[PDB]
RNA sequence: GUUUGACCUCAAAUCAGGUAGGAGUACCCGCUGAAAAGCGGAGGAAAAGAAACCAACCGGGAUUGCCUUAGUAACGGCGAGUGAAGCGGCAAAAGCUCAAAUUUGAAAUCUGGUACCUUCGGUGCCCGAGUUGUAAUUUGGAGAGGGCAACUUUGGGGCCGUUCCUUGUCUAUGUUCCUUGGAACAGGACGUCAUAGAGGGUGAGAAUCCCGUGUGGCGAGGAGUGCGGUUCUUUGUAAAGUGCCUUCGAAGAGUCGAGUUGUUUUGCAGCUCUAAGUGGGUGGUAAAUUCCAUCUAAAGCUAAAUAUUGGCGAGAGACCGAUAGCGAACAAGUACAGUGAUGGAAAGAUGAAAAGAACUUUGAAAAGAGAGUGAAAAAGUACGUGAAAUUGUUGAAAGGGAAGGGCAUUUGAUCAGACAUGGUGUUUUGUGCCCUCUGCUCCUUGUGGGUAGGGGAAUCUCGCAU
RNA sequence: GGACCAAGGAGUCUAACGUCUAUGCGAGUGUUUGGGUGUAAAACCCAUACGCGUAGGUUGGGGCCUCGCAAGAGGUGCACAAUCGACCGAUCCUGAUGUCUUCGGAUGGAUUUGAGUAAGAGCAUAGCUGUUGGGACCCUGGUUCCUGCCGAA
RNA sequence: CGUGGAGGUCAGUGACGAAGCCUAGACCGUAAGGUCGGGUCGAACGGCCUCUAGUGCAGAUCUUGGUGGUAGUAGCAAAUGGGUUAGUCGAUCCUAAGAGAUGGGGAAGCUCCGUUUCAAAGGCCUGAUUUUAUGCAGGCCACCAUCGAAAGGGAAUCCGGUUAAGAUUCCGGAACCUGG
RNA sequence: UGAUAGAAUAAUCUAGCGAAACCA
RNA sequence: AAACUUUCAACAACGGAUCUCUUGGUUCUCGCAUCGAUGAAGAACGCAGCGAAAUGCGAUACGUAAUGUGAAUUGCAGAAUUCCGUGAAUCAUCGAAUCUUUGAACGCACAUUGCGCCCCUUGGUAUUCCAGGGGGCAUGCCUGUUUGAGCGUCAUUU
């Protein structure tokens, strides 16, 4: 359990510290765990997604569904990958706002700083 | 209107400054060394206690000055005056065995 | 929380300065002598690391009980019924000497010494009554005690 | 609040009786009962028909009071220690405890108390190797020194006889701890205190022999209804 | 010398450098003060604080605070009741600085300006300040001058660590099958981690999905002398300490005190008077032309133990759950009211996702009706749930200027009203823990428990099925 | 005293004495000012003080024993009560042996005396309650569940 | 008997529906009340042994909210974007009755007196000021801050045209005033 | 831009809007 | 007989009670010590592509620069990141700047948008005159520098 005085585990604080936080600690908590493949490739458990990289669904009622991120939004605690959409009875399109934690990263994209990022985690990065 | 509902947690903090005192002065103990006093007032007569400081004449009769004892900490009261025997003796020996326990870096 | 102050702070977009400190003030570090910092544990507390030491915490006559730890087995009086280490590192610490230096002398008056060493040798009653070269007229055996030193010095 | 219309039976004025810090909170008990109430708590954990009567899962543990040895103590990790208690019996206490966990139904489930769960073993040490780190994971467990011997983890909710473990020393220290007619206390001008009756048995005693020797014949055990 | 110059005083500077104010004010300290308000002044504490103390003892030993002393002493129309203190135990402990006699063989002291330098400063030079006294030394516990004998001691930097602060980063284990569900984070089966089963989020109760949590690790930037190593220097007849000898050996005056007045319950203040130096203050004491005790007033500083409804932060709650809890969970000191000083509300919940109702049509417009989304509009921005009072329609009944209930019964309407369907004996056949033979295994070792193989019901017998 | 209905709405807390009851210990009792300890406002341990208390007879008579088949008889007698005592303190007289000329109380009386002696009972915690005070049930009016038992002036 | 919360326990119940609501549905209780059915509903909640209390309402012309009748009555207020353009018009400047800093003096003090008073109360001219050789010399003048008038005093503008709403202030022409 | 409209001549009806007192 | 009245039931109204939550209070404990003339708090006026309040800011105006992180922001619109980076972000951090008018409020005044004075810079024919830009100019007190004054005192024939 809590250990540290300075850990606190008040509800209330916790929602606080939830519903109020900052956009740089939001893509820290808008995270999503890699595949086995993945895991196999890196050596490293979840990851913070963003938008340029690809995923899969793997639960709620689009299970099993496919894409690249659209886009990140941060604001709803929210994703809107691409293709995962509910069509309007107009005929227009819009994006199922996924949760990162119900999220398997498919396909990641790799740049300098996601490169030292793993290297920093410990990653066996190719 | 008071309620001292700190009663537990002044106790830690206090503690905490026995902790953190003592991690400043770590070989060093905490108070310094006190005289051995019987107390006044006939109800407690037969009472012996803790005293303040010593004196001049006793450190001296010790075998060392008191401006060199603070720095040993013995604590030492000019003000008190040394009129029984007994007491003079026995804080001369308690003097002596504090003495001889110390090991004072240079 | 609520002043009007805490309430703006609260909905300000600063945000609170947030430092945590109650985990760390229980910890400390004795910050003092190393070796004392090699034995110390974090753990025991002040007394019982002082204790294990063998350094006396508090001087004298502790209020409360102290632990008695159950060390030995105590039994019941019938009332004649019918038929160390740590201490030695520090002792040598305190006992090694330190390297120290022998306070010299200076070198014009070391030169006024060696010319009293030569304008009157070694008698002191001439060295004293002497105007020139001991004209701060020094004591009547601090003579005896710098040339010593000198002498000891320099030239035997 | 202090000062924070003017009626009770008013909306936003002042309630009757505003709450005040000065009512007692702590409440002040002899130490010698303490240590009784402390001392029938252990000696109610040796019967196991209490423990049982109280709600555990102790039917296939090996005896009772459950004594291991000192080596349990010198377990760092909770798998390790978890695998001892398997190996004791206790597992199915511990199923309990793990499965007895529910949310809180009142109010307080918002009030940091959200969820609750039954209580399980109790572990007994003299000295910590480790031990008190590695069952500090395990839900339901909670070990003690047997200098402490806390009476809300002895009989928690007043019930007598929480399943309790005993480390080998710990059970040697016991002695110590309490005395004994033997041993003498090591607390101070403490005496482990006595009984006004001596057998535990009163139908034993009414049945013996010369209680019934000494007694008249009885009746029909139920009244023979005339007229 | 009608001149010139020292001073001294007082002015002036758009001269240089500094500083005061106001806000807040929980705690603190002063002043004023009723039936508290007010004023002034500070700080993280403040105040107080190193005895002109307390005691009467086998004496104690700065202040502060806690427990006890103690509801006692004492006071009080001795009425109401008011209401201490010594000692003891504990927390915390810490002591110092001036003012008095000369450095007179050298004002040795400092501000300021300037030039440099390693700049919370240093060095140099020059103005000044200052003898109407700035330094060194000495504050009674003495101390000073010498002398003797010895010993004993040295200070200042750097740097790197450490310590402290502020951060940054890394550090476990299922998203395995089945059911239900719109959504598994639910239920069942099988797991793994744990020094991590605190907490939160994720479309329902998530250790193992995520963030964390726990354990340790690696940094970064500062603060800093706290100490720990290195390194560079520091002496100049420099500074200090201890014992003995010799010679000396100076301290708070409009104060102490006295009277009076006010004020307080003895101090304080005002007015008048106003001292001493083997002095003075204070208290006991008496076998009395008393003795003894105990401090040094009228100058100053001092951490810690202490208070804290304020600030800056944390962490908690046998607290309240939207008429409660702050007046204020919400764009609350707001809208509003008052000329003002001031007073001061009401107001939380769509859904998991707005997916917030495309399109057709009535309709000024408001509102509809088809249609559709949604698990649910028995969730439509009037929105969780949706009670009562009260309203509308329909049905039934009663009433004709009828009021209600209680008992008891009809009539009318209406509801409930077996997942009941077995037992006993006999008989047929078949099967097995039934019979026989051959085993294995657990201990609680017995009046035991589990379990295998083949054979048989041809005969018996039990259970089961029939 | 009332248009109705919903919600809110009135003997709470604390201090000081007092009875009762329960509990621990017992002529002792009381850990928690404080210290040590800790898994940390919990629990556990406790030094020195302090608080409050402590510092004969007769008659019966619960019972018990003996005898008596029983009825009863005899004996020892709890608590407590009455009597007669005793002693201490007081009470008012006696006023010795001595006596510093006013000191002294020896002895003997007398009544009552007293939570007196003549062999303890208290301390602490909790609960329910009595009196008083703090706003103290709420604002003359109101004052919130049932049943049983007892029940006046 | 009931209510909020707390400790223990029922490995209690619960999205295959908790709690709540309704129930011309049944049952058990003497009652306080409890149990179930059905309907609605969507996320928590109960039994037992104990603890704890902001723990039980019909009234208090109680508080707050909601809704009646009165009443379709009284009665008809009972609640119902654009635009202003100035040397000449004013303010500003001057003083009036009066107000009021400073220098001073009173007052425990908030401040009070006083207004040119018992003040060192500035700004003008000349200079080879004739030798002291790189330092200001010689003269002149004389009362007093400031505020106080959109009607007193006071430099200077007229005609014609124009706008939904402006003009001695804009447009066109023709004038004047002050300072340099 | 402001005001109950309509009709009765520009001197009662309709329409629209719509209380409060009080209420075992 | 209808209409009306009453009662009951059904559905629909009205109403927000109950239940369940809760970025809110409430109380307790712990640590820390930090506002100004280097212009506080407080007031006013503005600043967003499209804003009313809330927050933030000051004409550099929902911000600039710096540092870190590393692709967003999000109601719509619109830039992008040369993306393996000197880099979005209503991001974090924040040590460098800006900081409108007031306000202890400070050039004098003030019912004026009245009246200034000094210094620095630039231009307009510029030696005069004018325009622009910039910066100072409150009181008290202390120390020092500089300038005076006094019938205050004293000296003044080597």
């Amino acid at each position: 359990a809590k250990q540290s005085l300075d850990v606190s585990s008040d509800r209330r604080k916790a929602r606080k510290a939830y519903f109020t936080a900052p956009s740089s600690q939001r893509r820290v908590l808008l995270s999503a765990p890699l595949s086995k493949e993945l895991r196999a490739q890196y050596g490293i458990k979840a990851l913070p997604i963003r938008r340029d990289d690809e995923v899969l669904v793997v639960r709620g009622s689009k299970k099993g569904q496919e894409g690249k991120i659209s886009s990140v939004y941060r604001l709803k605690f929210a994703v809107q990958v691409d293709k995962v959409t509910k069509e309007k009875v107009n005929g227009a399109s819009v994006p199922i706002n996924l949760h990162p934690s119900k999220l398997v990263i498919t396909k990641l994209h790799l740049d300098k700083d996601r490169k030292a990022l793993i290297q920093r985690k410990g990653g066996k990065l190719e | 209107v008071k309620v001292h509902f700190d009663q537990a947690g002044k106790k830690v903090s206090r503690r905490n400054a026995r902790a953190t005192r003592a991690a400043k002065i770590a070989p060093r103990p905490l108070d310094l060394l006190r005289p051995v006093v019987r107390a006044p007032t006939v109800k407690y007569n037969r009472k012996v206690r803790a005293g303040r400081g010593f004196t001049l004449a006793e450190v001296k009769a010790a075998g060392l000055t008191a401006a060199y004892a603070r720095t040993i900490g013995i604590a030492v009261d000019h003000r008190r005056q040394n009129r029984n025997q007994e007491i003079f003796d026995a804080n001369v020996q308690r003097l002596k065995e504090y003495q001889s326990k110390i090991i004072v870096f240079p | 929380m609520t002043s009007v102050r805490k309430r703006k702070m609260n909905r300000s977009s600063v945000g609170k300065a947030t430092r945590r400190n109650k985990d760390k003030q229980r910890k400390i570090n004795i910050q003092s002598n190393p070796i004392i910092a090699a034995n110390w544990d974090y753990s025991l507390t002040m007394a019982q690391n002082y204790k294990k030491l063998g350094l006396r915490a508090k001087l004298q006559t502790p209020a409360g009980g102290k632990e008695a730890d159950l060390s030995k087995v105590v039994k019941r009086i019938p009332l004649t019924k019918p038929v160390t280490e740590v201490v030695k590192k520090l002792e040598e610490l305190a006992s090694r000497p330190v390297i120290r230096k022998e306070r010299s002398q200076s070198e014009r008056e070391e030169e006024w010494l060696e010319k009293l060493y030569k304008k009157h040798g070694d008698d002191y009653k001439k060295m004293f009554f002497d105007k020139k070269l001991n004209i701060y007229q020094q004591s009547e055996g601090d003579l005896k005690r710098r040339l010593l030193r000198w002498k000891k010095r320099n030239g035997i | 609040s202090e000062k924070a219309a003017f009626g009770n039976m008013c909306r936003g004025g002042r309630m009757f009786a505003p709450t005040k810090t000065w009512r007692k909170w702590n409440v002040k008990v002899n130490h010698n009962e303490k240590r009784y109430a402390t001392a029938s708590a252990i000696a109610a954990t040796a019967v196991a028909s209490l423990v049982l009567a109280r709600g555990h899962r102790v039917e296939k543990i090996p005896e009772i009071p459950l004594v291991v040895s000192t080596d349990l103590e010198s377990i760092q990790k909770t798998k390790e220690a978890v695998a001892a208690l398997k190996a004791v019996g206790a597992h199915s206490d511990l199923l309990k405890v793990l499965k007895s966990k529910k949310l809180r139904a009142g109010k307080g489930k918002y009030r940091n108390r959200r969820w609750t769960q039954r209580r399980g073993p109790l572990v007994v040490y003299a000295e910590d190797n480790g031990i008190v780190k590695a069952l500090r994971n395990v839900p339901g467990v909670e070990t003690a020194n047997v200098a402490s011997l806390n009476l809300l983890q002895l009989a928690p909710g007043a019930h007598l006889g929480r399943f309790v473990i005993w480390t080998e020393a710990a059970f040697t220290k016991l002695d110590q701890v309490w005395g004994s007619e033997t041993v003498a206390s090591s607390k101070v001008g403490y005496t482990l205190p006595s009984h006004i009756i001596s057998t535990s048995d009163v139908t034993r005693i009414i049945n013996s022999s010369e209680i019934q020797s000494a007694i008249r014949p009885a009746g029909q055990a139920t009244q023979k209804r005339t007229h």
